[PDB]
């Protein structure tokens, strides 16, 4: 059974380097290559390289020379990516495949066949910092919300109203800015004859930073 | 009237083709076949199709050496070139009883065999002074006889090993550069050791070695010897290649897929499912579509 | 901007034949074998066709792989629920000296009429604009199939710096909702008469707009 496994999980500071494994099994990988590919959260696939298993020669994408070394071990049937100077752009779940090519140019007559379960690489500078929420103001149903901006890490909690308030709400997942901190946001739909006369707090709790915010919600006066 | 899809290399329908020279000798290059680095020594097929698939032939194993100071990475794309081609079953000379006084022939833990933690490559023998004639010598002189059949091209494989100042005292009883000269077919080349400050360890068996090794073949046409003056460190030939006939060679790739009718360097192996392509006019080797302008 | 153009979302119902398009140039598709891959959320991408129109093994041919000229083509027949997943092609490109992807196509059969979604644009709040910051709040709900691009706008020019959109989510009802947020000084804020999120959905587009100046 063709197999390959890789090393664990990596969290890294922006400017460091990671080193991941690629071990093979099942097939002669001397006559094989492997190739890597990467996959930013939420995206599509980039290629890195290809690098022989009968010769260790390697062919690394444009965008990656200098950055990127491949390397392989006979012995142990494994191969490894280096990649340096790790910038937030870097976070990215890391793919070997098995590629059928091992010598002559590496042109892309042949082709990378299974992939092993993905290495995820976590490039953050960040350090627990706890979450600004801002309220979203009202403009018959009405919406109104909070913001819950840049906090470290995952997760942050919500509700409305201490939890009495259910109908209508919709907590969206975080998204990750390009500088290492997460932000969300939480709706709720309301009646609009029920502005002027109800109240509405969303409660914001970041246990990693110990972080309890009741911010409440009002209409805009000019 | 197509442009072919670039595809892999396959073999040639009607002709025996080789990509390595040893298939059988997994963990092995090309290279490492050529210098019978040991786990490397097996049958090395007849073809008459071969591809290169190697510009910088490389090794990875056995003791270091210094490649670009000889022509040295090119012997397995020479090879390639005859259809017949075998490493020799008897040594070329002993090495032993060769002029220097005795020897012990030396090994190295960067090149493990299976009987062997301990070993060397079979083309050549490290020989090492016996410890009673480790000193300067004045230069020697070996004929190498050419003890291959029918009219086979001899290649002999042979070279120096060098050290650093204190190593050199050890293993010889001199710490000054050795001076070497090959001459054979009307070649002759000098080489000149170097002592110390060695440049990194590639390709090698992957221990730390303090020395460093430089090799070179030498072309012996049919019935004819070749020479070699050295003086200590010397890596005596022993297996030698005997080479046979020719082989037509094209740059592409491995592994070499199925079957095709044709060999194309741009497109890969190529079928004559239709009789012309348009494209690019690549060199080709077998029975092959006509080329035509787009 | 991927060199392969795949578009975002392909559907049907369960049963259909749907396609899926991937379309290239002289360099790769046009020159060069195309391969499809399937991936599951969470999981390794798995060879799907190769050489433009071979199956592995295990592939049903249900699945079929189609190429002319510079575009190529998957087409998934007998559509079946556990079909649902990400569809990428990929190619050699002889121009840039390496193999290239398709953005990825989420195949989704329908168990739903499809909905356009509900938009709501929230300017940023004065709280947060004393504490020097600003933030635009786009919130996209009530959509399916679970695909729509995001564009800003200030005034009527296009913006893509400091844009931040989160992957779609299946929410409550197997619907989806996602976000989208646009970061600015307050500077800028100021600086414009209005600011737009339009979202596209099935090639249509709905669009929120606020203005600074009013409340
Ligand atoms: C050039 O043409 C030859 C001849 O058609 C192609 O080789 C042939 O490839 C077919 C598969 O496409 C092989 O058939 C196989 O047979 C086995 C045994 O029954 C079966 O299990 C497989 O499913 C398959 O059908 C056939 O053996 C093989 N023919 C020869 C003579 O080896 C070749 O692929 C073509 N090459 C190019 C570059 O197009
Ligand atoms: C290719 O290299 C492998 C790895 O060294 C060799 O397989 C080993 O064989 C030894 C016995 O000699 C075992 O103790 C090891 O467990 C084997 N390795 C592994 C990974 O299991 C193999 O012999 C080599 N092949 C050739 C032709 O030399
Ligand atoms: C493995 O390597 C060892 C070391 O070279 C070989 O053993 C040698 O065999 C030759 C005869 O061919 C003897 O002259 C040497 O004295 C032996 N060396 C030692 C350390 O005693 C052995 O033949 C090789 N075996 C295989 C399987 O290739």
């Amino acid at each position: 059974q063709v197999q390959l496994v890789q090393s664990g999980a990596e969290v890294k500071k922006p400017g460091a380097s990671v080193r991941v494994s690629c071990r093979a099994s099942g097939y002669i990988f001397t006559e094989s290559g492997i190739t890597w590919v990467r996959q930013a959260p939420g995206q599509g696939l980039e290629w890195m390289g290809w690098i022989s298993g009968y010769s260790g020669d390697t062919k690394y994408a444009q965008k990656l020379q200098g950055r990127v070394t491949m390397t392989k071990d006979t012995s142990t049937t494994t191969a490894y990516m280096e990649l340096r100077s790790l910038r937030y752009d870097d976070t990215a779940v890391y793919y070997c495949a098995r590629d059928v090519q091992y010598s002559g140019s590496y042109l892309g007559a042949y082709y990378f066949d299974y992939w092993s379960p993905g290495t995820l690489v976590t490039v953050s500078s960040a350090s627990t910092k706890g979450p600004s929420v801002f309220p979203l103001a009202p403009s018959g149903t009405a919406a109104l919300g909070c913001l819950v901006k840049d906090y470290f890490p995952e997760p942050v909690t919500v509700s409305w109203n201490s939890g009495a308030l259910t109908s209508g709400v919709h907590t969206f997942p975080a998204v990750l800015q390009s500088s290492g901190l997460y932000s969300l946001s939480s709706v709720v739909t309301v009646p609009s004859s029920s502005l002027g006369t109800q109240t509405y707090i969303c409660n914001v709790n970041h246990k990693p930073s110990n972080t309890k915010v009741d911010k409440r919600v009002e209409p805009k006066s000019c | 009237t197509t442009t072919p899809t670039k595809s892999y290399f396959a073999n040639l329908k009607g002709t025996r083709t080789r990509g390595k020279l040893c298939p059988d000798c997994l963990n092995c290059t090309d290279l490492d076949v050529a210098l019978g680095r040991p786990m490397c020594v097996g049958t090395t097929p007849s073809a008459k199709a071969s591809i290169l698939h190697e510009v910088k032939p490389v090794t990875s194993g056995c003791f270091p050496i210094m490649h670009d100071r000889t022509k040295i990475r090119q012997l397995p794309n020479l090879l390639r070139g005859y259809e017949n081609i075998r490493l020799s079953t008897q040594n070329v000379i002993d090495a032993e009883k060769a002029p220097g006084g005795p020897y012990r022939l030396g090994t190295s833990g960067s090149c493990p065999n299976a009987t062997s933690k301990s070993g060397f490559f079979a083309t050549m023998a490290w020989a090492v002074p016996k410890d009673n004639n480790k000193n300067a010598t004045n230069p020697l002189t070996v004929e190498v006889p050419y003890i291959c059949t029918e009219g086979e091209d001899q290649i002999t494989v042979w070279g120096f090993h060098s050290d650093d100042k204190t190593q050199m005292k050890n293993l010889y009883g001199d710490s000054n550069p050795q001076k070497f000269t090959s001459s054979a077919n009307g070649v002759t080349t000098h080489y000149v050791s170097q002592i110390g400050s060695f440049p990194d360890q590639t390709e090698d068996g992957g221990l730390p070695q303090s020395g460093r090794i430089v090799v070179d073949y030498m072309m012996q046409k049919p019935g004819k010897t070749g020479t070699i003056v050295y003086q200590r460190g010397v890596l005596l030939p022993q297996k030698v290649w005997c080479a046979s006939g020719r082989s037509k060679v094209i740059k592409g790739s491995l592994p070499l897929i199925g079957e095709a009718d044709c060999l194309h360097e741009k497109y890969g192996g190529l079928n004559k499912s239709k009789p012309y392509y348009t494209g690019e006019h690549a060199k080709a080797i077998g029975n092959c579509p006509i080329w035509v302008k787009t | 901007q991927s060199v392969l153009t795949q578009p975002p979302s392909a559907s049907g119902t369960p049963g259909q034949r749907v396609t899926i398009s991937c379309s290239g140039s002289s360099s790769n598709i046009g020159t060069n074998y195309v391969y499809w891959y399937q991936q599951f959320p969470g999981t390794a991408p798995k060879l799907l066709i190769y050489r433009s129109y071979q199956r592995p093994s295990g592939v049903p041919d249900r699945f079929s792989g189609s190429k002319s000229g510079s575009s190529a083509s998957l087409a998934i027949s007998g559509l079946q629920s556990e079909d649902e997943a990400d569809y990428y092609c990929a190619t050699w490109d002889d121009s840039l000296d390496g193999w290239v992807f398709g953005g990825g196509t989420k195949l989704t059969v329908l168990r739903q009429p499809k909905a356009a979604p509900s938009v709501t644009l929230f300017p940023p709040s004065s709280e947060e604009l004393q504490a020097n910051k600003a933030t635009l709040v786009c919130l996209i709900s009530d959509f399916y199939p679970g695909a729509v691009t995001v564009a800003w706008k200030a005034d009527s020019s296009p913006v893509k710096a400091g844009v931040e959109t989160t992957t779609p989510s299946k929410q409550s009802n197997n619907k989806y909702a996602a976000s989208s947020y646009l970061s600015l000084t307050p500077e800028q804020w100021k600086s414009h008469r209005s600011y737009s999120c339009q979202v596209t959905h099935e090639g249509s587009t709905v669009e929120k707009t606020v203005a600074p100046t009013e409340c």
